[PDB]
């Protein structure tokens, strides 16, 4: 009945970051459905020789690396979200905040997204770069 | 409001 | 004479090096990295294109910028553009180093020549 | 690589 103005890249971005981190609290074994194929993904961590882990691609290899990080009661605090229009119909969403897994303590992180169109007015995750500070500093 | 595979 | 192939993490890592080396050598030319309809978001709101970016970079009186880059992440994105996330430290005017995040989206212009289309930057200090 | 607006050489 009422028609309202479409959301702005800044509004689209904060509303994705809102939807994302609450799902990861409620049910992280669905979090892969924000991604399409060709979707970059690293979520922190180190490897064998101490260096920062590398990325995984595609909706299915994400669902694997997402569940080995066994999320449990992820309590999360976004301090800052910044988002702007990009190449094509996309949005880049720098994110900064505090994530807490397994009742372990709060750790600061630095995140970038790229949200991309697919209906054509729906947004999926084409890249997702996440890094904790204490593993890089 | 909705992203990815999800259905409003 | 000798021929190879290229890489996103390499382009991304290459670009960074140069971004933050010209950032110290000549910030007054940092703008030439960007094209039309590019976003410069430094800290706060955005500014657009060659001329305004040049004026914002001026106003922040970058003088003797030193950087320690701790991790560069790069991945191909939409246009066969590249998205880069950097983490590390910047100092200015011989002050003390401040932890910073910076997000670039690089986009192709010409053969093999990238230009910066989105540039978000923030410090740890005034976020958490 | 070359970036943006710069002639190879003055980049570094």
């Amino acid at each position: 009945s009422m028609v309202m103005e479409k959301p702005s890249p800044l509004l689209v971005g904060r509303e994705f970051v809102r939807q994302y981190y609450t799902l990861l609290n409620q049910a992280p074994d669905m979090l892969h459905r924000f991604y399409g194929k060709n979707s970059s993904y690293v979520h922190g961590g180190l490897d064998s020789n101490g260096k920062p882990a590398d990325a995984v691609y595609g909706q299915k290899e994400i669902h694997r690396k997402v569940m080995s990080q066994n999320f449990t009661n992820c309590h999360t605090k976004i301090r800052h979200v910044d988002a702007h229009a990009t190449l094509n119909d996309g949005v880049v969403v720098q994110v900064m905040g505090l994530l807490s897994n397994n009742n372990q303590a709060l750790r600061r992180f630095m995140q970038t997204f790229v949200l991309a169109p697919e209906v054509a007015n729906k947004f999926y995750v084409h890249n997702d770069i996440f890094r904790y500070q204490d593993e890089v500093f | 409001i909705t992203f990815g595979d999800f259905n409003d």
